[PDB]
């Protein structure tokens, strides 16, 4: 069994940066690629004594790229698989899509071929990328469609970073992420939005750094990543795999968008403040203040949720954890689905980060719901949608580049149906 | 090519052995009654 | 390899001497 | 002589298993490195319903593991008594099902059953005189479900004249794993009616009440209460593997417990079971087992039997005892509680005792209950059934697969037509 | 627990040394030299070795029934 | 390769065909 | 190993 | 008393060769320096089958080897049990055919077979009662298969009263190691029926997939391939080398095996092959040697014998054994699977038991079936004749040596008139 | 067995000059002379310890010669078998056939034939020379003609340098490619063609050698010939002779023109990056990346293929790759030849030199396969042969020499033979 990792942008790229650092700091290989069978998931084994992650980075800039490159991990990622171009979309959706698209998806789709061919017990994909930008948002969804046209019936796992309402780096963000979801909705199996002030709220509120970087975010992500995959990387008591949130999440071909949040988020300090146990990050799971998306799921009703467990946790208190959030009536449920919970226990609880201010927990949960408290937020961003597209802001250069305002109008249509869904489900 | 006459002949022994199966069926069927 | 029984030898038994067991055992005997 | 072949499908049926060989071997007195270590010569000879001498001494189980995913084979593997299973029995996929009844029953069934069927008709063959077949397997996953439900539908067929358990846990509202509990519960039970001949209804609520009352457990992991089912399974074949002063093998129990052949699901029981603490302050005798018996807080199913009436019931018991103070045990506790028997059926007890006990107690039970009451448990899941198949929900994973809607229609009928007919003679 | 877990001077970290002057963000990542108390208590790996032993997945079904008819007398 | 994957469902097919008509044989001989 | 090592010796 | 010697040609036959030295010299418990230091006696009664003495117990087999290219010789000569060989009987070209099977019989044989016919006389003669020659050759290489082939004619209009073996790899499409395969292949056997006494077809396919499935071996060198033939060749010739309940020498297989001239092709199987790990874990009996034997999976030739029949079969046991348990297996395999078999021929099945197993096993037996399925084969091999000789390609380096057209066509014609009597008695 | 190999023209000899260099660090022979048996098929054993290769260096240029003969190879190469001209022919088909020919050629055979009298068990010969050139050209082929009519029946394996299409040196080289190859058809029995662009390309792709000199050149090329020269030279499981490539590879007396590959060119850092086993390289084998002929295989139809193995290899996979490549579509072979593989095993793997861009393998692959491509290649040979003879370029300077227009129509009508026996062998 395997999973195999593809990082498209810059977000996509550091995230990952974080996450293989964090893999070989769980499984105690030096970023030179060597020891001093979990592995078999992420890491083939050249000949012997040398371990090469089923990961991919590409990128338009060749900076960061580089930059991996005379980093630590240089021996690490192998000289080939860093994909790097010669100058950047600069936040074109079409720059993207159609101009270098067809000069670097290729190469890379006969590359992932071959790392494919590697493997032998390919389970899913699961990409990184965030839709603000140009980068990953043009070729990475054209990645997905040759994906899917290459495969189409293996799941792959979008994990997404989506562009915070308030918070905001650019300005063409909206016409990037919607034009992104035109593909999305109908390419990814099933995806997980990550928006990056409820991130910033976490780290200022039980974190408590006042002086926030990337780094902290990309760190936390990762361990995201890394608790939704221990349940393959390791044996635990009741184990689920990717393609369980294939038919546990997902109970219509296009609501697949997936609320996640992690927990406990705790500093070096709140771990003497606090005495961990089961039934409190089963609440704390629950709370808006422990979420990676920003929304008010009091104002939504959740479809399914996942509960995925790490470390010392027996079975009898998530079940009496569980009764309790099913009885009591903060929160509502839709009325299709009895049983919307989904848990899974491994054994092995996440490590430490040296650098990092997570201290070492004894047990971790990593909840992933659906609701349609994303119903709401893709109405917010249609509203700003059409704020500017009222106006014709930003059109020409996608006209210059050769579009037309045919796909932003079936684009809209699309977003307004799929309203027309949520809302649906949600009655 | 040469599977093409194949497929013709091994069609052929299939519906032979059915033919065979029948005949078979009916020699149990009747000893039953003589037992 | 091929260690000795107090009898025989474990791979080699033929029909014979299986056979004949008994009679060469009165004889040693009688001898 | 007589023949148990076991088979164990998905994620809990292995784990289950696993313990059941475990206590198995035990009583046996067989090491895990699988010679013979025991005292007793009452072992030996009974082993050839379970073990097949390999070469000296060495004992192979007659068992046969199938899954999807590598992880179980080696957690079974892993554990001690692991390394006793014959690697042939391994037959084993590689993809994984994932909770789909879809992809357990139309997929991967398809290149993997003809396999695992060939392995159990050379173990089928290579023994004399078959008894029957006994399957572990739960009904909430996909890879447990849809290929024991196809397993079982091919045996039948194949060898009709042998009986059959199937010991499955079924979901709880309370306790549940997946979302599709109902989905894949409806259409299992809807063929189980038609082809298994009787199955033990399990689920984890009853456990975990269990250990938190009368074991008083603090931690209950999965160990336990694979303990406590293997204990039951145990209790149901000891009457094949120990002489005893009335025997009852395991047809004697369905043609006793069967009035009608869909009338099939049965609550079951053990005893004793009490804390470690209290241990010491009790007493053994029949009325101390028959009053921890018949205990409806002692019954390993969420079904309350005294919403009902009990149908047919039976008391497996080991261990040296007075048959006569059993059976007018059984007549007073008949008498007593008479409303909760039903009427038109006299004599609504069967009993048997084996003079063996289970290693570290002086006298066990084993209560197997064929009573109305699980309508309830039927009724509960076919509501949550109803409540998804009235909009259509989560339907569209099984129907690009092959599934059509009428399948779920003839799972509501069946569903429905049972539950009447327990109410019919309730 | 495995040798490299029970012992970290035995796997050498040599990160990337940075003027101090010149210090990007991405190289704060893999500089930093893990410790006894950052290793896990238990590693519970899952050996694939008795999986990976079992040949390829396409089985087969190829005999000739031969059993002794064992009527039951 | 379509006329080998008919070859090779027609040749199962057979075998099954000839497995049933064998055991057809072995009862017909025991029972006479 | 030796080749990279004389890769860095000829650079 | 009875002879056998020795002939090797080619490559594949040098290595083959040199195996079955090694495990027969193991077997008899000859050292590699050529001295008896086994334990019974039962060894030294019939060493003299392949041995002759020289000086003070030195016992050198009585074999043959010949191709020409020294660096077969060579590798002969590296590995143990390579110092035992006379080196006047390394009769050897120096050239090479290199794939050619006119340079092979007409050009390289004119100055090569009087050479070796040469020592197979002084060979022959040095012993007294002569009971056949053994051959292990190609048919797909040049310096083998055309050698040989005039060395059996040759050999065959000398002495026509003695019995002759030939161990003959042919090739297939999925491993095809050589262009010419067809164009050799079709001529060899072409003189083959009408020389040979019978031919023991193998391949390197079947090979391949038996160690893939059975024995889970990692990397087969040609080693093990070649250990397997060898120990299929050490029981095609136990029944001479050791007493037994019912022996069964070579012209007494080959009187059994053969009912028309014509038909003398046979496919073999051995057993027991078994993984290491899965060792430990079987019985050992006869049921367990047949359920092996009786596998379409473990014949040592691509023609899976279930699409044909079987027109008789032998089964040469080795270890002791019950006859009675033999018999019945055998009577068993042939009731019921009785339309695998030929009708008009009762009791296709001729047996025997030899008291001594092969070193470090139980109980083993060697499979030799002459059935119809091998027409697949040669029919398989006809059309990719047929298909190079329509266009005519290669055909050049033939036909500029002296072979000139009407040959091919002849090996057409009794590749034909073969496969359809074949097909005739099917 | 024994085989010499001599070496016309310039290319031929800086061929032989990286092929004997690899040779004696094969063998673990001094640039001397001496060591501090697998040798006695290339060097024979003057006095004691001393050994001599059997071949010879032929030029009409004394500074390269002399460049061999004052090297570092003074003492290995014995200073009588390095044959020196006065002048050359200067690219010159006429003036290499038959003007100094009739000087140079008489002295060649005489020593080589001396060379065979100290010879036992020759195989056969094999040549290095360029076609496009003058001095391999003229004398190469009357060498090639009066070898025929010495020996004849012994193989003769020509290893020429064949002219790239669009990078080229010379001007009349199609010329001497036409003239020489007019005389090739009915003189080498086996014809191995080198391209160089292709090297060129592989160098630049695998290698990524930004610079590559004809000494990588070269040096692959050796690595190509012991390669195949390794059967001779080394036991292996399943062994191949200089004799079987007539039966194997040449289906028709005008049809023998090989295409020839290797592989794995891998770089020393690839080597770490990639795990080298024998699907990966038996695909390798196949592709128009890893070709030394510049030409599209896709375009053509294999007649037969020829396949080494070099090194820690076992015949179950390889059998099992050239299964999957049976079975795949996206290569055909032509419908006569339903075998068409040659596959040979060796126990030795290929050495490295210093100084070289490779490392070391586990295993490797060399293909030399026959198919229409080359029908395609000598059309357009064909094609800009016509294009320069429509208007009489070049031919005075023949006719100056004393050769007429006869043997050009003669040539250019045997070569439109040879192109109509191509299409019929395609069909
Ligand atoms: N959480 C987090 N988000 C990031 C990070 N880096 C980039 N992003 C996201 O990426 C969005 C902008 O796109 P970028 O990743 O900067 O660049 P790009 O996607 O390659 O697009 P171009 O700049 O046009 O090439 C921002 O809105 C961020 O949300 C990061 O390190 N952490
Ligand atoms: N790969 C490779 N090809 C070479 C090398 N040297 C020459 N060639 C080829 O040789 C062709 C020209 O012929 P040359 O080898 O230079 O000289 P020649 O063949 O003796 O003919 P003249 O120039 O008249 O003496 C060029 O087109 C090259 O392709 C070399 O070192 N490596
Ligand atoms: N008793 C017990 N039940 C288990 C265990 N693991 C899972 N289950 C039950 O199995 C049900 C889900 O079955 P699942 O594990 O998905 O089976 P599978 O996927 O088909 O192998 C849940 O209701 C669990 O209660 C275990 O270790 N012990
Ligand atoms: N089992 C086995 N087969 C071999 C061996 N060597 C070659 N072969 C087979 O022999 C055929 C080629 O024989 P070849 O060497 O050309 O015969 P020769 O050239 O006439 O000596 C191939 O199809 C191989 O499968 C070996 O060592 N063992
Ligand atoms: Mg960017
Ligand atoms: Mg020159």
């Amino acid at each position: 069994r395997e999973v195999i990792s593809i990082h498209i942008g810059q977000a996509g790229i550091q995230v990952g940066n974080a996450c293989w650092e964090l893999y070989c700091l769980e499984h105690g290989i030096q970023p030179d690629g060597q020891m001093p069978d979990a592995f078999n998931t992420f890491f083939s084994e050249t000949g012997a004594g040398k371990h090469v992650p089923r990961c991919i980075f590409l990128d338009l800039e060749p900076t960061v790229v580089d930059e991996v490159r005379t980093g630590t991990y240089r021996q690490l990622f192998h000289p080939e698989q860093l994909i790097s171009g010669k100058e950047d979309a600069a936040n074109n959706f079409a720059r993207g899509h159609y101009t270098i698209g067809k000069e670097i998806v290729d190469l890379a789709l006969d590359r992932i071929r071959k790392l494919a061919d590697n493997c032998t017990g390919l389970q899913g994909f699961l990409v990184f990328n965030a839709v603000g930008g140009g980068t990953g948002s043009g070729l990475g969804s054209l990645l997905l469609e040759r994906l899917s046209v290459d495969y189409g019936k293996k799941s792959k796992l979008g994990f997404t970073v989506y562009p915070s309402p308030q918070v905001s780096t650019a300005v063409v963000e909206p016409y990037n992420s919607v034009l992104s979801t035109h593909s999305l909705l109908e390419h990814t199996d099933v995806a997980v939005m990550l928006d990056n002030e409820a991130i910033y709220d976490i780290c200022r509120r039980s974190l408590d750094i006042e002086r926030p970087t990337y780094t902290n975010l990309n760190r936390l992500i990762a361990q995201v990543i890394s608790s939704l995959t221990a349940s393959l990387r390791f044996d635990g008591a009741l184990n689920v795999d990717i393609t369980e949130f294939q038919t546990n999440l997902v109970p219509y071909p296009r609501i697949h968008f997936m609320l996640s949040s992690y927990a406990p988020i705790i500093s070096a300090e709140k771990a003497y403040h606090e005495q961990l146990s089961v039934a409190e990050i089963t609440n704390a799971a629950f709370e808006p203040a422990s979420m990676m998306v920003k929304c008010d799921p009091r104002h939504g009703k959740y479809m399914a949720c996942c509960l995925m467990y790490r470390g010392d946790v027996v079975p009898k208190d998530v079940n009496a954890s569980v009764a309790t959030i099913k009885t009591k009536r903060t929160i509502q449920f839709v009325d299709w689905c009895p049983t919307g919970f989904k848990c899974g226990i491994n054994y092995q609880p996440p490590t430490v980060v040296p650098g990092g201010d997570l201290a070492k927990v004894q047990r971790a949960v990593c909840m992933i719901s659906n609701s349609t408290a994303i119903g709401e937020i893709f109405s917010r961003l249609d509203h700003k949608f059409d704020l500017m597209y009222a106006k014709r802001a930003f059109v020409h250069w996608y006209v210059g580049e050769g579009m037309e305002e045919g796909e932003f109008s079936e684009a809209r249509e699309d977003l307004a149906a799929l309203e027309k869904d949520f809302e649906e489900v949600g009655a | 090519p040469f599977a093409q006459a194949l497929i013709n002949r091994l069609q052929d022994e299939g519906d032979m052995l059915a033919r065979k199966i029948v005949l078979e069926m009916r020699k149990t069927k009747m000893l039953d009654q003589q037992l | 390899t091929v260690p000795t029984k107090y009898g025989e030898l474990p791979g080699y038994q033929t029909t014979y001497g299986a056979a004949t067991d008994k009679m060469a055992r009165m004889q040693a005997d009688n001898e | 002589m007589r023949e148990i072949v076991h088979i164990q499908g998905g994620q809990c049926g292995n784990q289950i298993g696993a313990k059941f060989w475990e206590v198995v071997s035990d009583e046996h007195g067989i090491d895990p490195t699988g010679t013979y270590h025991g005292d007793s010569d009452l072992q030996l000879e009974r082993i050839n319903v379970y073990f097949n001498e390999a070469t000296g001494g060495r004992y192979v189980p007659r068992a046969i593991l199938m899954d999807l995913e590598p992880g179980t084979m080696d957690s079974v593997r892993s554990g001690p008594y692991g390394q006793i299973f014959r690697p042939d029995n391994f037959v084993f996929g590689q993809t994984g099902a994932g909770n789909n009844w879809a992809k357990g029953h139309y997929t991967e069934g398809a290149e993997l059953i003809d396999s695992v069927l060939d392995v159990v008709r050379k173990e089928a063959e290579s023994c004399d005189c078959l008894q029957g077949f006994q399957v572990c397997h739960s009904l909430g996953g996909g890879t447990g479900s849809g290929m024991g439900t196809l397993l079982i539908s091919k045996i039948r067929e194949e060898y009709p004249d042998r009986m059959m358990l199937t010991f499955s846990v079924v979901p709880s509202p309370k306790v549940s794993d997946t979302v599709v509990e109902p989905y894949n519960a409806t259409l299992s039970v809807h063929q189980l009616v038609e082809n298994a001949d009787e199955c033990m209804v399990l689920d984890n609520e009853a456990l975990y009440d269990i250990c938190f009352r009368t074991l008083k457990l603090t931690t209950p992991t999965f160990g336990d209460l694979n303990h406590l089912i293997s204990a039951v399974m145990s209790g149901i074949t000891c009457c094949l593997r120990f002489p005893g002063q009335l025997n009852a093998d395991l047809r004697k129990l369905a043609v006793n417990l069967i009035p009608f052949p869909r009338l099939h699901f049965f609550m079951v029981g053990f005893t004793p079971l009490t804390s470690r603490g209290s241990q010491q302050y009790r007493a053994l005798t029949v009325p101390e087992l028959t009053q921890q018996m018949w205990d409806a807080k002692n019954m390993m199913c969420a079904a309350d039997p005294r919403h009902g009436r009990y149908l047919t019931a039976s008391a497996l018991f080991r261990g040296r005892m007075s048959t006569k103070e059993v059976d007018e045990q059984m007549l007073n506790v008949q008498n007593k509680n008479s409303s909760y028997f039903v009427e038109w059926i006299p004599n609504n007890v069967k009993s048997s005792v084996c003079d063996i006990p289970p290693k570290g107690l002086k006298m066990s039970a084993t209560f197997i209950g064929n009573s109305t009451a699980i309508q309830e448990m039927f009724k509960r899941v076919s509501e949550q059934f109803t409540a998804m198949f009235r909009r259509k929900a989560f339907l569209h994973w099984y129907t690009g697969e092959g599934m059509d809607e009428m399948e779920f229609t003839e799972a509501e009928s069946n569903m429905n037509d049972l539950v009447s007919e327990y109410q019919q003679y309730q | 627990l495995p040798l490299r877990f029970a012992d970290v001077t035995t796997r050498k970290h040599n990160p990337k040394q940075q003027h101090p002057v010149y210090q990007t963000s991405n190289s704060i990542y893999g500089a930093k030299a893990p410790s006894q108390l950052d290793m896990p208590l238990s590693y519970s790996s899952s050996s694939q070795a008795f999986t990976r032993a079992f040949p390829v997945t396409a089985a087969k079904n190829s005999c000739m029934v031969t059993s002794v008819t064992r009527s039951n007398v | 390769e379509a006329q080998q994957n008919d070859i090779k469902a027609l040749r199962r097919e057979l075998e099954l065909k000839k497995a049933k008509l064998n055991e057809l044989h072995e009862d017909v001989r025991r029972k006479e | 190993e030796e080749q990279m090592q004389e890769k860095a010796e000829a650079a």
